[PDB]
RNA sequence: UGAGCCUUGAUGUGUAGGAUAGGUGGGAGGCUUUGAAGUGUGGACGCCAGUCUGCAUGGAGCCGACCUUGAAAUACCACC
RNA sequence: CCCC
RNA sequence: GGCACGUAGCGCAGCCUGGUAGCGCACCGUCAUGGGGUGUCGGGGGUCGGAGGUUCAAAUCCUCUCGUGCCGACCA
């Protein structure tokens, strides 16, 4: 049905065995299989039901690294896409990076929440299989 | 197709456009292109300004848009001033060439109401 | 034998207009020989307009950007 | 269908 | 607290299940008939109880509110 490169990069991960965040920076290496520099794709599933005008979110991140200050917004079912950058960009600087941006959101923890706020942090791949950690 | 400040008859033939023109009708574009010397039969796609220029000074003599509508209403107020028939009628917004009025006018009377 | 549910299967005619296109949206190389585009046809959905899969003949070839769209392609990837 |  | 009704004069679909107020009765003027009705034919007649937001747009989504119901709860 595929090619040799799809099948190995999704039996190089598991869905059913949420990943750790130290355990998370060693695999991008397995996770990528683009010749160029390609990117990393993160998704923040969210805690509140957004159907209601007083839950929108909106905010700049300050990389601490940088890639670099990029807008965000969450979605209205609640899964927002986001971004840590690339693959090559010192992964274990990716861990780094991961925890500056989670902590700027809990300071402008909107006060109209629901339940709580967060639920997942997925940090997935552009050309592989996902990761989604607690 | 500039003649007259506004309108543009292109594609329209010597007289035909003089017609079409705001302000006369069948027998003056004949008058105007026999006073200026031009045929009618080509559009006014092929006649170059030399010529326009002097229909739009011949037409200079007639009654042109801006004075049509206020010679028209001029003999309004008239109208509006003496108080006949035709204005008592003129007065309630009726129809417009005639004598007749009861049975059939219903095209400028509109529609019927209820 | 319904309910909840992981994986997988798989999904939501608008008109515009290459285009059965969900909210975003990182994104330009996937694709390819653990064995092509066109076709040979059994099956599925269908407002049946089209999406589209098993074994293949063909057997190594297409495309993201490339234009008009409230929208760009679900090329990869993302959670519902 | 009703009625003269 | 908890869910169900508001849509032309009347009864309702649509509903308080997504893009474009529709059906029936009522009313007006025709046609149908020797005279009438049913019937076909057109025309008015409402902006979805009110407000506020989501939309590429609400009626059909969400919040408050209004009138009416029904279940339940209620030891200044
Ligand atoms: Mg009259
Ligand atoms: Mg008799
Ligand atoms: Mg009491």
């Amino acid at each position: 049905k595929l090619t040799k490169r799809m099948r190995v990069i999704r039996e190089k991960v598991d869905a059913t065995k949420q990943y750790d965040i130290n355990e998370a920076i060693a695999l991008l290496k397995e996770l990528a299989t683009a010749k160029f520099v390609e990117s990393v794709d993160v998704a923040v599933n969210l805690g509140i039901d957004a159907r209601k005008s007083d839950q929108n979110v909106r905010g700049a991140t300050v990389l601490p690294h940088g890639t670099g200050q990029v807008r965000y917004r969450n979605d209205k079912n609640g899964i927002i896409h986001t971004t840590i950058g690339k693959v090559d960009f010192d992964a274990d600087k990716l861990k780094e990076n991961l925890e500056a941006l989670l902590v700027a959101l809990k300071k402008a923890k909107p006060t109209q929440a629901k339940g709580v706020y967060i639920k997942k942090v997925s940090i997935s791949t552009t050309m592989g299989a996902g990761v989604a950690v607690d | 197709a500039r003649i007259a400040g506004i309108n543009i008859p292109d594609h329209k033939h010597a007289v035909i456009a003089l017609t079409s023109i705001y302000g006369v009708g069948k027998t003056r574009s004949k008058a105007i292109l026999a006073a200026a010397g031009i045929a009618e039969d080509v559009k006014i796609s092929e006649l170059s300004e030399g010529q326009i220029d002097t229909l739009r000074d011949e037409v200079a003599k007639f009654v042109v848009e801006g004075d049509l509508r206020r010679e028209i209403s001029m003999s309004i107020k008239r109208l509006m001033d003496l108080g006949c028939y035709r204005g008592l009628r003129h007065r309630r917004g009726l129809p417009v060439r005639g004598q007749r009025t009861k049975t059939n006018a219903r095209t400028r009377k509109g529609p019927r109401k209820p």
